[PDB]
């Protein structure tokens, strides 16, 4: 019986894969055991906050499945995810709806 | 032919968050490229840090100095906290 | 006596209406085939007979519309900067004279 | 082919600018913009035919396009 | 004369307007012919009874939308010929004189 | 208050080097806040780097290193 490293760490993202990748990435000569565990831990978090915010967006537009648009809202509405994904252009996102105050009718 | 990507993993964590919500495939690819990109940025900064400090190994420490150098503002604190409790559970479960 | 007059929305109402229409659309604007060709002649100059996937084009577009809607956006702020609602070629220029491509 | 820049029709350059939240597009913008589309699409496509040749491939791939956009800073999610 | 899809000039208030003849109505057969074939009036289709005893034409005003499309009899419809075009010019000049009188009365109102 | 140490004539000197001929008076105090928040970005990263070397002192090398991260490389001080 062989268990996975993710269940040892309590995660859903793969810790094993993120080790290989770290190794073959040659980011550095030697990689320790806890480095892929921490990275999988941070990646799942960032994948979660973004998925939550997307879930908050979708239900609003009363759509069952998340579609690429819901992911732009989530990112541009939030002021953190927007600095992170700030020079990133998501597919089929549109833009945050916004019109300037001087362009409004009097 | 075998294509490695984070499909089932992000789906799982999605049900962990929302066990009622679907996902688009293109939107998936958005998620997969996004986690790949942030992984590249966190791992690269780490590699750099190390090469500056004349070290040679990517300790969980570097990934932190990194997450706190890349992820902006609060997104960091909550990243660290979760990474530290994750590696704590990894060492507790050995 | 009473002569008719067609119902015409005042200059700007149709404008803002299609603004709200288009800021909810995610669909691409520049049409595909017209764009695809934009490249085959913008590439023929870099390498001959470079085939292109039906996804490279879609990508090179999504990336273009995204670039342009950003620039227009800073163009507008630049147009409002001079207290005007008309954008001008100088604006696209001030904007780009500050992103450092110029 | 040749001079297909005119394919990005004014009706469209507008729709984009409309997307960008502008209300009055002066003329003399439709020409400027198309010029900006042709400096951007240039660089990206150039950095993509260089990537294309390096791989000794002929088919400009969408994969290359994304890598090219990255170099210039405008990363694109949705393709790889 | 009058033909399906042909030009015509028609009354509309005091003035003349160009129109397309889309349907031709025959009062005796309670029927009209249309363009993309004889047929009767539909469920939502009706003709005013002031003209329905005379030969009617369903017409569409040029430069104006389909909400202005209407049935007209020989009183309100004329063939597109040079006499009708000339009196159309004449009534356009009458409308121009009415607009000029509007300008004169408003400029006297300002004073 | 150490911020008010960035004096007006100094902000005027920066504008002159920047080619500005008439400085509003309300600029001076806007340039402080912008200055602070920027320094407050570099020096932050300068120190993350510092407490990664377990060094307690900061170095100019760490400063240009934090600039490289932000994006604005600085030549002339090492690295």
């Amino acid at each position: 019986k062989a268990k996975t490293r993710s269940s040892r760490a309590g995660l859903q993202f793969p810790v094993g894969r993120v080790h290989r990748l770290l190794r073959k990435g040659n980011y550095a000569e030697r990689v320790g055991a806890g480095a892929p565990v921490y990275l999988a831990a941070v990646l799942e978090y960032l994948t979660a906050e973004i998925l939550e915010l997307a879930g908050n967006a979708a239900r609003d537009n009363k759509k069952t499945r998340i579609i690429p648009r819901h992911l732009q809202l989530a990112v541009r509405n939030d002021e953190e995810l927007n600095k992170l994904l700030g020079r990133v252009t998501i597919a089929q996102g549109g833009v945050l709806p916004n019109i300037q105050s001087v362009l409004l009718p009097k | 032919t075998r294509k490695e990507s984070y499909a089932i993993y992000v789906y799982k964590v999605l049900k962990q968050v929302h066990p009622d919500t679907g996902i688009s495939s293109k939107a998936m690819s958005i998620m997969n490229s996004f986690v790949n990109d942030v992984f590249e940025r966190i791992a690269g900064e780490a590699s750099r840090l190390a090469h500056y400090n004349k070290r040679s190994t990517i300790t969980s420490r570097e990934i932190q100095t990194a997450v706190r150098l890349l992820l902006p503002g609060e997104l960091a604190k909550h990243a660290v906290s979760e990474g530290t409790k994750a590696v704590t559970k990894y060492t507790s479960a050995k | 006596g009473g002569v008719k007059k067609p119902h015409r929305y005042r200059p700007g109402t149709v404008a803002l209406r299609e603004i709200r229409r288009y800021q909810k659309s995610t669909e691409l604007l520049i049409r595909k085939l017209p764009f695809q060709r934009l490249v085959r002649e913008i590439a023929q100059d870099f390498k001959t007979d470079l085939r292109f996937q039906s996804s490279a084009v879609m990508a090179l577009q999504e990336a273009s519309e995204a670039y342009l809607v950003a620039l227009f956006e800073d163009t507008n702020l630049a147009a409002i900067h001079a207290k005007r609602v008309t954008i001008m070629p100088k604006d696209i220029q001030l904007a780009r004279r500050i992103r450092g491509e110029r | 082919l040749r001079d297909n820049i005119q394919g990005i029709t004014k009706p469209a350059i507008r729709r984009l600018a409309r997307r960008g939240g502008v209300k009055r597009i002066s003329g003399l913008i439709y020409e400027e913009t198309r010029g900006v589309l042709k400096v951007f699409l240039e660089n990206v496509i150039r950095d993509a035919v260089t990537y294309t040749e390096h791989a000794k491939r002929k088919t400009v791939t969408a994969m290359d396009v994304v890598y090219a956009l990255k170099r210039q800073g405008r990363t694109l999610y949705g393709f790889g | 004369e009058f033909a399906l899809g042909g030009r015509c000039l028609a009354f509309h208030g005091p003035l003349m307007y160009e129109a397309k003849i889309l349907k031709i109505w025959d009062p005796s057969s309670k029927m009209y012919t249309s363009i993309p074939k004889p047929q009767k009036l539909g469920e939502d289709e009706s003709i005013p009874e002031e003209i329905i005893n005379g030969k009617c034409f369903f017409i569409h005003y040029q430069g104006w939308k389909s909400s202005w499309d209407e049935w007209v009899g020989y009183d309100r419809i004329r063939a597109y010929n040079e006499e009708n075009i000339a009196m159309k010019k004449r009534l356009a000049n009458e409308a121009k004189e009415a607009k000029k009188s509007l300008l004169e009365q408003q400029k006297k109102k300002k004073l």
